[PDB]
């Protein structure tokens, strides 16, 4: 091999990583002998490249239309339900001062807090970046590619947080009388349809008012309409129901929950720490780095229950202190009213200002904005989801 | 007040499913009648005109 | 945290418990170190919230069409049928007497008495409430909130109760000849088609008129038009039918019953005490305090045959107390000619006058309304149950 | 009286398990038609007008 | 007779291929009587023959709309996509300075550089060849006829090599995440089912980034859009669609989705070889030369990784070095993104000029093509194979 | 940009297979929005007119 | 003459009580020259009479009045009154909490029962009657004679009744208390003087609430005005009682006490059956018969307390059965108010139609009417009788 | 001394058993 292509003395990185440098120069001598460029006909000309092509892919989140915007001037909020009083029979025995004694409305009530905000950050060389690209116009195709995807990320985690949402809710916060387990994927596919009906009818079964500050011994009765109702399903199961179950049966001009269905293939996948884990090495903190955390650095201390949306359990010091929120079986499906989501997003000046450093004349530019997700415990839900 | 979106390009109908006709809001006791001959009565004694056999 | 946000002397309860109190006050300082609301910036400004949220919800009753407002004046009623008389032949051989010879119409009858009045009951302080909201329109949706879900409940506990007559009849009162038994689901559905086709044609054995007075000698031949059946079933059941009963056939052009059904998730659970049971622990009286009974006190008698409408199976004097009237192994279709429910109500000045307590600042409200519900033996009913 | 109503949003009709046109409240015999003139007479004897045997 | 026609001295061939024969012939006698031809009018006349018919056939490329023309003018090819940055919280206590630090944008990249340049050639004699037929309208038939039959060679092998790429890179390149099993033929139908609508949603499984040089510790979210998923399957599934599942399936209105497939009789059939292998036996080269390999000659050497499209295992050079590129199990299914394969030709001056042999009057004509043919690992792929 | 084809004489269409209306790339965070108001006092402080009770 | 007058061959009767009787009469000759009717101008004239007077005695129920018409529907009367409460002082130190109090009212009742319907018949004869009549005027006088006579009959079989019903209630249902004893009959007048007085005065001894169901325990002050007082005495007590100069002072002041007292002479000829005793012989069918006895047969039984209203002692079967309802010793006053006594009568439809036999050309007509006789607890009763 | 009344016509149910005008 020669040794040219090995040297590192005449690299660019050589010139701009030192203080002084060889300011004059009389040029390489280049053969392909014994490397991979080699060409039968010509040795001694440098390999020429067609085309540098950037393969950027638009993404989305599937429950955009959910967020709404809202100003963010104040931290907390509040619902709350008057819980319900069954008819009692007139004893018609009781002392007369019964009419002075009060009895006051009961209810139960939620507080949900403050949101979170998120960052994005990216700087643009302008000089050794431009020896990478051959034309000025690839260079510009190039800075918008990473603005164009760094929207596309901050839309994929926002689905992810909604999706992995839900699928926490259902495993932790529901009741026995929510949930239900089924067999086998046809049994499953009967089971959505009981529910459906099932939560169209008056129930306080369904109901996490028992959560709720005032619902500890109680009941609250809530009926859900169907426009509402929409299933959170794994795709095995949409796949299912319309290449078996809608194809087979005769009659289906009624019947066909499939308008509702928000399936996606995973709903796994998104990790959430427990035991307070402190970080502490290197290698760890590379990894973290390669899925964008700069602000990251040995010492720092992650919470017990912060969210990662990445796999970080085989780094060290997450070895036995994460935990991935998941279906439990691949037969998952959470049954739902629309209205206990409680999305809200600000975007109100996402893209900051840039900031140029004169010194190498780079330009960082930040995408800062703000999110908050819930989950209302009073609206009807229901699990229905692989027997153990 | 989340509304759902249609997540499909082409399905059938839920008409079959759904029970609004069954059970909705609408169905529901009425509060606004008055009270009949005898509370009224039993509120004022506002008649006195009749006592029965008497005497 | 901080000792202000422990101190109960600070609160607003103790100026209104304590006779007398600090007309004057000095403001508190107030912080939010160590404490849930600790904010970055500041750490010397108030908690400050958003909204607040009513989420009231409808819920009506499904038997309110069949509902008949009547006067409250006397305590029975009663129902009889004119007996059957076949057609005899001309016998001229009899003496020219029998003209005088007398025969009388004949009759069976039944009696069903008194009614049950129930109350409900709501005080609102106006003094005090007003702290807990920021403006007096969120106040003022409170007070309606109260009186609409006070309104709410008595349609659950109605139709709980007509669901719970049906199927307590069903299972107890119905007459062993109009029991029929299905061994699957599949012949369920070629049962209910023949009851159907068999009560509209004019017959004496499906109507209970044996169980009514005059019934042990004679014959009377009901019949049953199809506009009247009405059919009572839990809701798996009618999710089969239009699953997999309705989806398969080639052909329901006619023969579809199913707007007829009037489906119930849970057809069951409302329950009814077989022993005297006399309220005996505070902390039973708290949990029926919780549902609403402020009636309730410690050694009051519960009687045989009371319906609680709420499970009060756990508490320890209703511990093997309790029975619930229910369904008995998932077939259950009781199909009956509409006519015979009989439910009547009088809702005659309905929201009792207020009560206002000059001391203090309170109204204290109340509803109170009569409601009949009984079932006729006179019209035809059969009920198809799993084989037993 | 009580009367049912529909309970379902739609459905395929019911036609097919009725009974209304092969038994009906109708389809009863008439109370409503008098005598025959031979019955008319038997009561009251009113036609003197006819005997068939000559003098 | 049969001794004049066993003998050999009197061949034709033999005065073609010796530097000296007998010009003078004196004529051989021929009998037709006890032999096949005999007729028995005339029994001493040679047969004659009435036609002399080609019997061509035209073979067409599947994949021919993929390619696309391109100056043949540099070596290499490069493409690349910007990893995805999950968004960070802000920590507000990280020193001010972090401001400051440069963060840049990252990515992977992959060069494909490469050409085969492959070539095929026939030569009509002009002597001899003339021999064999008797109308010379028929031999310039043939002539027409060798030239149509070596561009349905190039049509059929591109084929193979396009398929041969796709079913390699299936069995090889793909991840974990990618690869499903299936059991029988119903269970694959349900899993294409389900892969189609698994690569609609966001999801890094499918991607094949990892390989490329940027992605080894990060990761990379894609999205498929159906309409740009084309599936390859062996046409035992195909038939199996259609004539057991389309053909009794009630509702295939919408879950059709064999427009898609692109099913072969056999995916199998190209061989790439294994270790080196140098032409060792005279018989190996000869049957080479059967497949129309003049090229080859003793002591050559063939490269790892040389891709034959025939069967050359029993050969005894490539008796343990070859491996058969195929499917395992007879159930196949490779659903991929229609862009990633990026087939490429230049077929300007595809017909080279004729070289006429003085000697020997033969005319010698050649057909020259380039193609470059490759597989990009960023779009969506899934395979479902036979269950092992 | 390969472009898939037709590969069938004739086929059922494939709509319901279609996830485009559930996740289209379309359904995105929008970052052309302005600071309120806060923002831009923040930045320059350029109302100077309501500092709320003085003096 | 005296023979032809004996001879009864030529008789009406004959003709009319047998068939095939005499068609054709030669009249008989007649003479009064020896007989009574003898004349001085015309010996041989038939006697001839002046008139047929008819004499009919009006008779009349002297408590006629003071009957309720019923429009009778239903059979039981309840009757009820509210007891007395006294009242009392302010004492306002009592605390507020009386206020709340129920102070319920109280009452007392008596059911007496359905009453019996009784029946009268004559049956005019067209053919026979004729006969006794000069002119037709004077039957139809006769026809009218005899329902009036009927009526007749109604009226003093009523004042019969009641009159019985007081003897009975005052020897046998009275409440002791209201009981005195008169030793002479001059101490009976001053007695009953004295008690005329005492029923003005309000006091609850007179009357019977103690009994009437209600209560024992409080007190209801009954008065009886001068107007509602009358005494049933024996026609000699009355005519001691009018002769006393106290009775003078009354009818000079205004009221007559010769209206009020009411006598009969011996308050006695109603008999009571005791010992159920049951028809037996001819000989007593026939008497009752002589007193309008048709239903009567041999073999009826007649119950106990039955009341005959005539006396059968003399018949057989009662002459140890039957017990005169009078009262006991001669001096017998018993002071009673006016509205005591219930005597509600229906009388409509009261002559039902009449059927004509056609064979003998009789019409019987029927008179029907509904008597309901009681005398209730709660007005003032005094009983003076003279002491054992 | 007064006497029962001799008639008043049939009440509404004596009519209607006698003629039975079914309505």
């Amino acid at each position: 091999i020669p040794t040219l292509i090995a040297d590192s003395t005449k690299a660019s990185l050589q010139d701009f990583n030192h203080d002084y440098g060889k300011q004059w120069t009389f040029g390489e001598n280049w053969s392909n002998v014994n490397t991979m460029f080699e060409t039968y006909v010509n040795k001694y000309l440098f390999p020429k490249i067609n085309e540098t092509l950037l393969i950027d892919i638009a993404l989305g989140n599937r429950f955009n239309w959910l967020a709404k915007e809202q100003d963010f001037i104040g931290q907390y909020s509040e619902e709350y339900v008057i819980m319900d009083t069954i008819p009692i029979e007139m004893n018609l025995s009781k002392s007369e001062e019964l009419m002075l004694k009060r009895n006051y409305p009961q209810m139960a009530t939620r507080l949900y807090g403050s949101g979170i905000v998120k960052k994005q950050k990216f700087t643009l060389n302008n000089n050794d970046v431009r020896f990478n690209f051959q034309t000025l116009g690839d260079a510009t195709n190039y800075a918008l590619g990473v603005l164009r995807k760094k929207i596309s990320d901050i839309n994929v985690q926002e689905e992810k947080e909604i999706r992995a949402m839900m699928v926490d809710y259902a495993i932790n916060q529901l009741q026995d009388s929510n949930r239900r387990t089924a067999s086998s994927k046809e049994d499953l596919t009967e089971r959505v349809f009981e529910a459906i009906l099932n939560m169209q009818n008056n129930s306080a079964k369904y109901n996490e008012v028992h959560k709720a500050s005032g619902g500890s011994v109680g009941q609250y009765t809530t009926v859900s309409k169907l426009s509402d109702i929409a299933i959170l399903t794994t795709d095995s199961l949409k796949s299912y129901l319309l290449d078996t179950k809608i194809a087979n049966t005769f009659q289906m001009a009624g019947i066909d929950f499939t308008d509702h269905i928000i399936s996606f293939d995973d709903l796994g996948g998104v990790y959430k720490t427990t035991k307070d884990v402190t970080l502490a090495n290197e290698d760890t903190i590379n990894y973290l780095r390669a899925f964008g955390d700069y602000q990251a650095m040995i010492g720092d201390v992650i919470p017990t229950g912060s969210v990662f949306t990445f796999n970080v359990s085989d780094l060290k010091e997450f070895k036995g202190n994460i935990e991935e929120i998941k279906p439990q079986g691949e037969l998952f499906a959470f049954i739902f009213d629309i209205n206990a989501l409680k999305y809200k997003r600000n975007t109100k000046g996402m893209l900051k200002e840039p900031f140029y450093n004169g010194e190498f004349d780079e330009v960082t530019h930040w995408i800062h904005y703000y999110s908050f997700k819930a989950m209302s415990p009073f609206f009807n839900k229901i699990l229905i989801t692989e027997a153990p | 007040g989340n509304e759902m979106r249609g997540m499909t390009h082409a399905n059938y109908e839920d008409s079959r499913l759904n029970k609004s006709r069954e059970l909705n809001a609408n169905m529901s006791i009425g509060t606004s009648k008055s009270e009949d001959e005898y509370g009224r009565q039993v509120h004022s004694l506002t008649k006195q005109s009749y006592s029965d056999d008497s005497v």
